[PDB]
């Protein structure tokens, strides 16, 4: 839903990096000018749930179905400055700047797990491409207008 | 003198719309303006349009156009009722006076203006 876009936001203004140069994932988008170092938030990793909360509110009476989950979103950096935008990210991920800018992004951020300089077969040529891994954990939610119970009439019986 | 297949392309012409998308984004929210032009072309079928198998069957018609006007990949071509992404098996005899491309019907509805 919004999680991948959120982590894209976080990487947008942790690296102080451009809008148009962060594309999402295995969507359709042309990577022209290989040296223009792109970053893509690959979300192809299976997101697995952890719990299904259910809270209820009394006065402004509605309730709240939540679902905590996590996904191994990878980051692929491209371009001549792929390596740097890998390392400089893979290392600022756990600074002030990151941990201070991911304020409202309803999305935890775990440590970078591993890296790889797996390039891409660009047709008789090799374009710089680096993957970095980190589990991301978030929790989508929805709100539903149910209604409470004010009393309960009932009857008993005995032998 | 470079040979010019252009005159050998007029007879087979057909009117067609050539559009391109120039995506615009703010705070990572997708909007797409369009650029549409009435361009000359000629259309033949490209890959005989089959029915693939999946969870649900799907099929995308293939057309392969020629024109005297340049045609980049990230452009669509509508000729009857559904635009075709200019994706594959294209080749630019631009110096020879024309270019060609295969086409992929984007099963999305046609990009009028957005």
């Amino acid at each position: 839903s919004q999680s991948i876009i959120n982590v894209a936001r976080y990487i947008r203004d942790l690296l102080d990096y451009d809008e148009n140069l962060i594309q999402f994932d295995r969507k359709n988008t042309q990577q022209s000018d290989t040296v223009t170092g792109y970053i893509v938030v690959n979300g192809s990793g299976v997101q697995n749930v952890l719990s299904h909360g259910s809270s209820y509110d009394g006065d402004a009476e509605i309730m709240e179905y939540s679902k905590s989950e996590s996904r191994l979103i990878t980051l692929e950096f491209y371009g001549s400055d792929a390596y740097e935008n890998a390392e400089l990210f893979s290392l600022l991920n756990q600074s002030q700047k990151a941990k201070e800018v991911s304020r409202g992004l309803g999305l935890t951020i775990y440590n970078v797990s591993q890296a790889t300089d797996v390039k891409q077969l660009l047709g008789y040529q090799y374009g710089n491409r680096v993957h970095v891994d980190f589990n991301i954990q978030y929790c989508p939610s929805v709100y539903v207008e149910t209604l409470r119970v004010d009393a309960s009439e009932f009857e008993i019986l005995v032998d | 003198m470079l040979p010019n297949m252009r005159s050998a392309l007029k007879m087979f012409e057909q009117s067609v719309l050539l559009k391109s998308v120039e995506t615009i984004r703010v705070d990572f929210v997708d909007d797409i303006i369009i650029t549409a032009t009435p361009i000359r072309a000629v259309v033949q079928v490209a890959d005989k349009k089959k029915l693939n198998l999946d969870s649900l069957d799907w099929s995308k018609q293939y057309i392969w156009v020629h024109s005297g006007s340049k045609m980049e990949i990230g452009q669509f071509i509508e000729w009857h009722g559904k635009d075709f992404k200019l994706v594959a098996a294209g080749d630019d005899y631009s110096d020879y006076g024309y270019n060609a491309w295969y086409g992929e019907e984007t099963l999305k509805p046609v990009l009028v203006s957005s």
